[PDB]
């Protein structure tokens, strides 16, 4: 699934897919 | 209430939606992915992600991780191998901070010596986390196999690379592509002018990328692991363009991924069709991707060792009778019926919503209502459906698998 | 004196060359490279070559490494992708007892559990020693890209492998293939009985592999180096064919490597021609590797960035022209010369001399001597010399490269 | 080159091309 990234300053970084 | 949508004289998109709603929310979507990445400052983008908290001029990065905290907001950001989003939250009574905060993190970054540093061996271990979930290299290698020069760059920074990054190599960064001409500072829960006051007072400022020459290729993970990961596609196509809502749609009725917790996926062409045959474990789905210049379509694997081909040789055969004409309407008509509803739901939440207002307003220059959309899902034609899987079938082959690979076969075994 | 040659009822070669030598030496070619490791057992091999020193029936791993050192002799293990060498030296005045070190290594290894367990972590190193010499990860990912099932196989061993190696799977390997049906207990500095008697009372004893199936494929590394590597090839043929002998001549007429210290290599047709319109450093070369089964042929660059296309555009069009007939004579009587010699000189040395008595011996079954050897080079045809390079140019083609590859084209791009 | 292994006992391990 086309995967993004995501990180943060409070949210916990992921992989949305 | 209903959606503004404006545009000023440097090309700088805005919206607003005032609902009424307790929790505002911005978002500024910008162009500034990894496929503007050349050869020399590959991962810089994965460096730039984690730049946020750190020092500007209004600001050091001492009072922005304070400020934020205390009136309760957050500071995020999503990015892919095109965009580059800094999201945020709030409460409705502290925009009028958080704004400020945020303009200080793009159109005025320091990016001092020192605070790099410690910030570089961060990336060993987020580089790390992802790879726990062993799709984010199997996925990047198609990228990196599939296309060649500009979205073969992965989101995330090579090994060596770490270490080594400049600053200066931000600020050419920056200076070249944070650009008021191809940015969008998206709003929600808050009202259109204080936007187009504050755009106007900080942004009102000033590359460019190559285009993504699909190659055709395939890379190899022999990595020791229990199972097996495998993906294979063809060329797609871009967005906006309806030959991409007949693959949208030909997603669900490949493989749409479960809909039902726990469930045996009846309705999947081809979840069903491994079905069998196979008596152990295993999963398959499809893999759509769609960039504004190009894009991908195919299916993605799980199996054990021995059974890679015993799997992938369904599928294959499988989207090959679906370009064969074997096919009905129902199962169109209703898989159009997911593909109307992930829409819907996936900007259920202000979030998911707000990833769409913005992602259109970067590639097209309108927002297109969820209505217009179902209509360009009811005008798809069952000769689009299929082709689609011509295509597919047809076209050029990128591969790439992750695990066992001592019984997964290339393309030309297929 | 002149060089015995026998062979027993079980397969073993044997051979022996009392030159009345001071120094006694002695090899064990046996046919258990990298290829024979299925996918389970990779990087076995890497282990196995270390495995020497370890414990014994006969003797401790503490004895042996003692023993030989009283004497002053050595224990060396060449490897390859087919062979398996465990040689030694020593002074003739003490054969008999390092000879009763040697089989104790191979014919009662115990591999026990725990003394493995020091040893693993000790590759680590020597993966990594190699790995200072970019070569031999570049040359790896041809084996790796061009072909698929066995010879792919690298020496060296995964990262991940490491750590989990079993003991069982190497009494699986040895008592598969440690086989007096494809070895060679060859000598030299030494008498031939000796040698009889020995093997009749130690190897008297009892897998296959599949076979080298060409693909035709890319893998690229972009690992930051300053400079560039890079390997272009086609589809060779094996050793003993006739067929070979025009490839070997041909890698002279084409790139040697450079016969004069510190020479402008002006006789070599590639490095000449990219010697025009270039003006900084670079080097190059041909690549001949002739298996058993199969082989490759090539060339191996060596430049910087911007310049990879401009110098193997330079390769790729030169051998053409030596496709296309634009050939002379000369140059192929001077390049006999050349293969003429290297031959000669390899040999010169009792090692490298042994490294050919036996290589022939497990493949072959006969020593060639030298003389027959240079009546096939003078027997070589300049329709042969041409094609070959035309299975080159006409061939699939498989490539590798390393280094920094923002300028380094593809296949298709040449 | 056509690479080739070797180790040992006494000689330094390392790489013929």
């Amino acid at each position: 699934r086309p995967v993004v990234a995501s990180v943060s300053l409070n949210v916990p970084a992921s992989v949305r897919y | 209430q209903d959606l503004e949508f404006t545009r000023l004289p440097n090309g700088l998109v805005i919206a607003s939606l005032e609902n009424y709603a307790p929790a505002s929310r911005i978002g500024l979507f910008i162009k500034a992915g990894s496929r503007y990445e050349n050869s020399n400052n590959l991962g810089t983008s994965h460096l730039l992600r984690l730049a946020s908290s750190l020092t500007t001029k209004g600001a050091s990065s001492f009072k922005i991780t304070r400020g934020i905290e205390a009136v309760g907001g957050k500071l995020s950001v999503t990015s892919t191998r095109e965009n580059m989003a800094y999201t945020v939250e709030c409460l409705r009574d502290d925009v009028d901070i958080l704004m400020e905060f945020l303009l200080n993190v793009t159109t005025a970054p320091e990016f001092r010596r020192w605070e790099v540093a410690a910030l570089q061996p961060q990336l060993r271990i987020d580089k790390a986390v992802a790879l726990q979930n062993p799709q984010a290299h199997v996925i990047e290698n198609l990228h990196a196999a599939a296309y060649r020069n500009a979205l073969a760059n992965s989101l995330y920074c090579p090994d060596y690379r770490i270490g080594k990054v400049t600053p200066v190599e931000l600020h050419d960064y920056v200076q070249n592509h944070f650009t008021s001409a191809r940015m969008a500072l998206i709003g929600l829960g808050v009202s259109h002018p204080v936007l187009k006051q504050v755009a106007e007072q900080f942004l009102n400022i000033r590359l460019s990328g190559a285009k993504a020459k699909y190659h055709g290729g395939e890379i190899r993970e022999q990595n020791g692991d229990s199972l097996v990961h495998a993906a294979l596609v063809a060329e797609s196509a871009a967005i906006g363009s309806a030959e991409a809502n007949a693959f949208s749609v030909l997603q669900h009725v490949l493989g749409a991924g479960p809909h039902v917790k726990r469930g045996s996926n009846a309705t999947s062409s081809l979840y069903q069709a491994v079905a069998k045959g196979v008596h152990e474990p295993f999963d398959v789905s499809a893999f759509n991707a769609s960039y504004s210049d190009s894009g991908l379509f195919g299916f993605y694997t799980i199996s054990q060792a021995a059974s890679a081909g015993d799997v992938i040789k369904a599928a294959y055969n499988q989207v090959k009778t679906i370009a064969q004409g074997n096919l009905s309407n129902p199962d169109v008509q209703a898989a159009k019926n997911k593909l109307k509803a992930g829409y819907l739901m996936s900007v259920e939440s202000s979030e998911g919503f707000l990833d769409e207002v913005g992602s259109q307003a970067l590639a097209a220059g309108s927002y297109t209502p969820p209505s217009t959309v179902l209509q360009q899902i009811d005008a798809v034609a069952d000769a689009d459906v299929i082709n689609a899987a011509k295509k597919f079938v047809s076209g050029r082959k990128s591969m790439a698998a992750s695990g066992n690979l001592g019984h997964t076969p290339f393309i030309d075994e297929l």
